[PDB]
């Protein structure tokens, strides 16, 4: 069998990890490629806000530890209304599942 | 008396400031509408003035949280932070 | 031991802004892994060039105004007649300043005599 | 068809007057101007268009000979201000020197070497008047015209500058040289008390340039003061009628003259004023008025630039006045034209 | 071998953004919690567009989201709209919005 | 007063030097004072996070003068840039052959 | 050397197309001067995002501009665009 042909640096993505997602949520329901690269660029864009976010929220107490609380404050500061209240109950839900797993 | 403090902004601070911001004439339903956005505008800020506030397990709304939650809204303040 | 002149990275770069304060304050502020020699060298000139343009602007403000001592209006008057500093700080607000003495030419009556 | 017109004078034995040198077209209106040969119509209306057009960038927008837009390059000795295009040294004296001239900054122009016969170019005798004819037959508009000032002619120029000094300007221009003090520039700040004997006195003028004040209004003086007293000193420093002597003059208003003053001026000095921008750093910078009889001066204004702007800008300077520098560098280009006049001190 | 994705009941990877956390300069350390709170939050922010845009999908009778239809679910909704008010999105146009 | 001892930095005893370099006999308030320390700070994290942003996008772990050279290029418009750009070199170039 | 210098390329903006951009902005009736100014604004549009990435480009020690440098220099001025790579 053929194999390494032509090296290319493989670029991560979200792509199929949005493709389990969608599948959770429409079971027979496709998206293309382009639509595929603006989820791709939504979530690196509003990883880059909490993250950037989270480190001024740990800057500004003279803290050099990221833990959940910064992103929690960083998702109730860029979350508007109603998007923090379910994603904070989303993420305390995943936090609470992890810490008792064992 | 715990509602009527957005009256507290009166009709000559609109009127001094919008000759400060140039206008010649006001209407008389200028008042009433100034006086939502300005809440509107205290909301946004302090808002995230309190959640620095939530953040740093304070109970005081420091000067440095107003200038952070300005600066977050690109509308950064000078003159208040060392 | 060491047998040298203690001499300050400001004064060997011609500089005022301290060098050392700029280069630990990029090695606190979690800005990249390494800190170059240069780069704290090269941030202190861009800024005490970026600061003496301002102070000279608000010094001619300060003296138009006759008074030998710059108030925040100064500096206003400084940055917002500048287009440069205005486009630099352009979503700034500098406390006690106010705003520009600037009248639309609509809004003014008529000082005008009619030729006919 | 530009290697065709190399092989038409050689080959058929034809006239050059009877080709279009331009564009290589063999339809003739006239008779060029600078050199011997022919122009067709068109070519002929945007040479004459695009002598009166001023740009910053270089010398001339678009070439002098073709009136072709890209290929420039520098005449090398920088008493000149002469450019022609890469395809006219092609077509006209052979390929493969174009790129050699534009190689050096140094290469000696056609109109500074000794010899003007290059091998397709002929020179012009006294040029100038038949230059004047020219403008006279088709340009419409019989525009200031002096006597162009030959090289091997050539006199050192005398300077009056009044309420407002240039040597800075002219000594970076090259009119005057730096480093010895003949006193070829006297700068007067008060003339209330000049008289024609003292203008005599001076010695005899050329070039008398005149500016209003800057935009911080610096003299508590009405800015007509400047232009009245401009015009007097200039008519005295006028030549004696009927001697083949070159006088130049230039007044500038940097927006300190309303439309009552504005008019006054432009009936003063018999022309309409040229408003000309400077570079945009966003929206607009300021703006500045001249009269002059400077060749090429008048074609400066831009059609583009609006009156109500420059009333607004105008009046954000005059309220304001932030910088109070007179625009030396606004004016400065606006000499440009004058170098074929004088000596340029490099 | 269980990864700390299914650990906590997620989707998206705990690893690479607890990597792309400490690959981005951000802080000195980086808490245990930390990621597994953020790769939450980005899994409801996805599935929240992805149903808006699966249901216009479905109003435009497709069973693929083209960026056609991201464009309707992020404009449409207020709150998306507030998150991504300058941002645009490619291969988008706009909303059949008509002024009375 | 051992209990009693956090001394918070600031840029007064610099931008008090460059006024008196510029206009040798003009004072400042401590208002004006505070809002230049908090303009020396806002130019300041504005440089150092564009060009913590330059490095990331080039895969470098390390800013050197190059990076503030770019970040001074995009931050700051007009001939402000240039005049930047040209002070830093010079105050660069000062610095490295020096004693 | 071997460059044509590029020209008029402003007009190259027809008509038709500011036309059908004012139809997708909803626009009902355009007046004769409308075209001459919105050829001036995408003009000073393009000048401030090329200007931020061609120094991307030179900072990046290329010669070529990526959509990655389009990506950041419309990130950098507060427009975030996706569909290229963030
Ligand atoms: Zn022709
Ligand atoms: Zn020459
Ligand atoms: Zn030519």
């Amino acid at each position: 069998k053929d194999g390494k042909k032509r090296r290319k640096t493989r670029k991560e993505s979200y792509a199929i990890y949005v493709y389990k997602v969608l599948k959770q949520v429409h079971p027979d329901t496709g998206i293309s490629s382009k639509a595929m690269s603006i989820m791709n660029s939504f979530v690196n864009d509003v990883f880059e806000r909490i993250a950037g976010e989270a480190s001024r929220l740990a800057h500004y107490n003279k803290r050099s530890t990221i833990t959940s609380r910064e992103i929690q404050t960083a998702v109730r500061l860029l979350l508007p209304g109603e998007l923090a209240k379910h994603a904070v109950s989303e993420g305390t839900k995943a936090v609470t599942k992890y810490t008792s797993a064992k | 008396v715990l509602r009527d403090n957005i009256q507290g902004i009166t009709k000559p601070a609109i009127r001094r400031l919008a000759r400060r911001g140039g206008v010649k004439r006001i209407s008389g339903l200028i008042y009433e509408e100034t006086r939502g956005v300005l809440k509107v505008f205290l909301e946004n800020v302090i808002r995230d003035a309190v959640t620095y506030t939530e953040h740093a397990k304070r109970k005081t709304v420091t000067a440095m949280d107003v200038v952070y939650a300005l600066k977050r809204q690109g509308r950064t303040l000078y003159g208040f932070g060392g | 031991k060491t047998r040298a002149k203690a001499k300050t990275r400001s004064s060997r770069a011609g500089l005022q802004f301290p060098v050392g304060r700029v280069h630990r304050l990029l090695r606190k502020g979690n800005y990249a892994e390494r800190v170059g020699a240069g780069a704290p060298v090269y941030l202190a000139a861009v800024l005490e060039y970026l600061t003496a343009e301002i102070l000279e602007l608000a010094g001619n403000a300060a003296r138009d105004n006759k008074k030998t001592r710059i108030i925040p209006r100064h500096l206003q008057l400084a940055v917002r007649n500048d287009e440069e500093l205005n486009k630099l700080l352009g979503r700034v607000t500098i406390a006690q300043g106010g705003v520009l003495p600037n009248i639309q030419s609509v809004l003014l009556p008529k000082k005008t005599e009619s030729s006919k | 068809g530009r290697d065709l017109i190399a092989y038409e004078v050689k080959a058929n034995q034809r006239n050059i007057e009877d080709i279009c040198i331009c564009c290589g077209s063999l339809q003739v209106h006239t008779q060029h101007p600078l050199f011997e040969g022919g122009i067709c119509a068109p070519c002929k209306d945007k040479f004459l268009d695009a002598l009166f057009l001023y740009d910053d960038d270089g010398y001339q927008s678009y070439c002098s000979i073709c009136c072709s837009g890209e290929t420039l390059l520098i005449c090398g000795n920088p008493d000149c201000t002469r450019c022609y295009c890469f395809e006219c040294v092609d077509s006209l004296v052979g390929p493969g020197t174009s790129g050699k001239v534009h190689a050096m900054s140094n290469w000696v122009c056609y109109l500074c070497l000794p010899s003007s016969r290059s091998g397709l170019l002929q020179r012009r005798r006294k040029w100038r008047s038949q230059l004047k004819a020219f403008y006279d037959r088709e340009s419409e508009n019989p525009l200031e015209m002096f006597e162009t000032v030959p090289v091997w002619r050539r006199q050192p120029v005398r300077v009056l500058s009044l309420f407002e000094d240039i040597k800075k300007e002219l000594t970076s221009l090259g009119f005057l040289e730096s480093g010895s003090d003949p006193g070829q520039l006297k700068h007067v700040v008060d003339v209330t008390d000049t008289v024609r004997k003292d203008v005599e006195e001076w010695g005899p003028f050329d070039l008398v340039y005149g500016a209003t004040p800057p935009l911080g209004h610096t003299c508590d003086r009405p800015p007509s003061w400047y232009l009245f007293q401009f015009h007097r000193l200039l008519q005295y420093a006028r030549p004696k009628p009927g001697s083949p002597g070159p006088f130049f003059w230039m007044f500038v208003d940097n927006l300190v003259l309303n439309k009552e003053d504005l008019d006054v001026a432009s009936r003063f000095l018999e022309m309409e004023p040229v408003t000309i921008p400077d570079v945009h750093g966003g929206s607009l910078q300021n703006a500045v008025r001249v009269w002059s009889n400077i060749p090429a001066i008048r074609s400066r204004h831009w059609a583009l630039v609006s009156e109500e702007e420059l009333s607004l800008l105008a009046q954000n300077k005059q309220s304001s006045k932030l910088a109070a520098k007179w625009p030396t560098k606004l004016v400065k280009n606006c000499f440009l034209p004058l170098r074929e006049y004088f000596k340029y001190f490099s």
